[PDB]
DNA sequence: AGACTTGTACTGGAACTCACGTGAACGAATGTTT
């Protein structure tokens, strides 16, 4: 689940 | 029966072996229009230019 | 032309009945999508079916 | 060869597009 | 739509003192943020992002109050990124030499964006924190910290210089008190949402993929004229183009509006006539000679049908349908419609009965009134999650080329030998690119190529970057990480060195 | 001497294919009007 700054 | 490209197929940097590209399925489009002119009836010859 | 990745899938010699071929000899071409060709799909609940 | 077309030599003669014909 | 951002870093005096060989957190900070930046710059996905600095000499700050929030400065507010920001980056952020408290930064960073998210609907709202749990401070407000969290319902995010998650009791108490946030915010799942530095940096290396949206497409599976299933079709795959194209603009004033382009049709006289647009009618070519064929004419004679079908012209079996035959450009994922039961149920029924039978639907495709109609093959497709047809075009009569190629097997001069063959098992053993999972349960892919991003759009961003910030030097070359994305692991080769010069011993290939 | 025929090499255009651009058309969301 890549959300934050990543996404 | 036309190749569309000559390639190499390289396994390594020194091993090489010639292959030709062909095409088994091709989509058939109808031929391209050409215009004509209206009075005679003889084709006319497009041009374009940019200023 | 920035590069594509391909897989080569072999092909066997078939032929009918009249000996004639129906599948030539060589590879099979086949063009791989990259990551950004590929779309995401809305989540829709799975509902089973009697039998 | 046999079904070498009788029109254009050297390519196969394609049989006629059927369609859709269910089996028994 | 949108996600609000908001940049905390530290400016302390700690992360400059740092031993070299560890890349001090000042530059590896640096660099990820202005990564970050680049690629929400070169990803218009209008979302906005804020700068907020805490260890700086300087304030500026909302609330001043009395010594607490201080050394804290807002460098950029909530708005669209921008190249200014990228320079600012650069060389406007420079290190302080004094301390601050992260959670004063917490403070500022929730007083900021609950200040200026009002009147936009920003639904997601993440705050990250660049700190090295090295500065002296007191908690004693944590608890109204986590329930105006879970009000707002803000999202955290923590990088630190470390990997766990060889350090100072202060550095201990930081990252205890990191972990309690974390999890008083979240929960376990928390726990892993902390990422040093370089874990950051080996994510943040490329730029974002191209993400566009498919539009559904609504129809009418039909089997005859008694029954209709109401269903919604996808864009699965397809091939991926530039959403932008290069304008041609004028040498000197670089203005697009300075230039135009335009055709002109002359006859093939001597005489070089001219002849206006309306004096050209369309004619084609039948053998030897030309046929008028006006447009009008042919928009009366032209082929005509009733739109929007989605027909099964029939079923057939699956081994029928080979892969090679496949054409068109578009691969399309057929559900039931949203919000219908009945039309799940249906659907869900005939993939379950070809799938049983094994078996695939012949079907007539046309995506409106003026769209040439298809022929394609829908099959099933069955996963533990969900279920859809796959749709994907056939081809017509005359699309199928007849080619004769001479037979290898029964060729008395290109036949190999035995030894020959023995290498070529051998190298086609040695540069396998699936492993088993020690024989026991299934396979695994070495080099998946389709997560690897498209190198063309990741060179054209490195190039329009290196333009606008450096004006003047020529493009650089292919970056490196580029290159190793496009080969495979290195195992491969060394496994595969031998092999290759015993194939090269073997065949004798001489070049003409 | 001269004239035609045959063999080798070269160059330009035809045809075919892919990439890129432009034009028109449309379902869904939003804003405006009653």
């Amino acid at each position: 689940k890549p959300r934050g700054l990543f996404s | 029966k036309r190749a569309l490209s000559r390639l190499k197929l390289k396994l390594n940097k020194d091993i090489v072996i010639s292959v030709g590209i062909y095409n088994l399925v091709q989509k058939a489009l109808k031929p391209p229009p050409i215009k004509l002119y209206r009075e005679t009836n003889e084709p006319v010859k497009t041009k374009t230019r940019t200023f | 032309i920035p590069p594509y990745f391909v897989a080569l899938v072999p092909q066997e010699e078939e032929l009918d009945d009249q000996k004639i071929q129906v599948t030539p000899p060589g590879f099979q071409l086949v063009f791989l999508p990259f990551a950004d060709d590929k779309r995401k799909m809305p989540f829709t609940e799975k509902i089973m079916a009697t039998p | 060869c046999p079904g070498e077309s009788l029109i254009n030599p050297g390519f196969k003669s394609k049989k006629p597009a059927g369609g859709v014909d269910f089996d028994e | 739509n949108k996600a609000a951002v908001v940049l905390c870093m530290d400016v302390g005096f700690t992360m400059s003192n740092s031993i070299p060989g560890i890349e001090s957190p000042f530059e590896q900070a640096k660099k990820v943020i202005t990564m970050f930046v680049q690629r929400q710059v070169f990803a218009e996905n209008k979302d906005e992002i804020a700068l907020v600095l805490f260890g700086t000499d300087g304030t500026d700050n909302p609330l001043s109050g009395g010594d607490q929030y201080q050394n804290i400065t807002v460098h950029r507010h909530l708005m669209l990124p921008d190249f200014d920001l990228l320079e600012d980056i650069e060389s406007k952020i420079q290190p302080g030499s004094q301390q601050a408290d992260f959670l004063d930064a917490l403070i500022v960073s929730m007083d900021v964006i609950q200040h200026e998210t009002i009147g936009k609907k920003f639904e997601k709202r993440h705050i990250e924190i660049f700190t090295d749990l090295s500065s002296r401070f007191s908690k004693s407000q944590l608890d109204i910290i986590i329930h105006s969290l879970k009000k707002c319902d803000i999202s955290l995010q923590f990088f630190l210089p470390f990997s766990l998650g060889g350090i100072t009791e202060q550095q201990k108490e930081g990252l205890e008190i990191v972990k309690m946030v974390m999890i008083s915010l979240e929960g376990e799942d928390g726990l892993d949402e902390i990422y040093s530095f370089s874990e950051s940096l080996r994510k943040l290396c490329v730029f974002k993929k191209i993400e566009r949206h498919s539009i559904h497409w609504p129809c009418r599976l039909t089997i005859g004229s008694n029954l209709s299933i109401r269903i919604a079709a996808y864009k699965s795959i397809l091939q991926e183009r530039v959403k932008k194209t290069w304008t041609v603009v004028d040498a000197k004033t670089l203005k697009k509006e300075d230039i135009q382009k335009e055709t002109v049709y002359c006859l093939n006289d001597d005489d070089e006539t001219e002849v206006l647009k309306e004096d050209i009618i369309q004619g084609f070519r039948y053998g030897s000679d030309i046929v008028p064929f006006s447009k009008v004419d042919e928009e009366q004679m032209k082929y005509k049908s009733e739109g929007k079908c989605f027909s099964v012209l029939g079923f057939c079996k699956s081994s029928q349908v080979q892969r090679r035959f496949f054409m068109g450009n578009q691969v399309l994922k057929v559900f039931a419609a949203r919000d219908d039961e009945a039309a799940a149920v249906a659907l869900s029924s005939l993939i379950h009965a070809l799938d049983d039978l094994d078996m695939v639907a012949i079907v007539r495709y046309a995506y409106d009134k003026r769209a040439n109609p298809q022929v394609g093959v829908a099959f099933p497709h069955i996963k533990h999650n969900y279920e859809c047809l796959v749709y994907v075009q056939l081809p017509f009569m005359e699309d199928l080329r007849q080619y004769m190629f001479s037979s290898l097997k029964n060729s008395k001069k290109y036949a190999p030998t035995e030894a020959q063959l023995n290498a070529v098992d051998a190298l086609i053993d040695s540069m396998s690119l699936a492993k088993k999972d020690e024989k026991t349960d299934t396979l695994e892919d070495l080099f998946p190529t389709t997560k690897i991003p498209n190198p063309r759009f990741q060179r054209l961003f490195q190039c329009l970057l290196h333009r606008a910030l450096h004006p003047r030097e020529p493009l650089p070359p292919i970056q490196q990480h580029i290159w190793n994305m496009l080969n495979p692991p290195a195992e491969v080769t060394t496994k595969s060195q031998i092999p290759l010069s015993k194939i090269k011993t073997l065949f004798p290939l001489i070049e003409a």
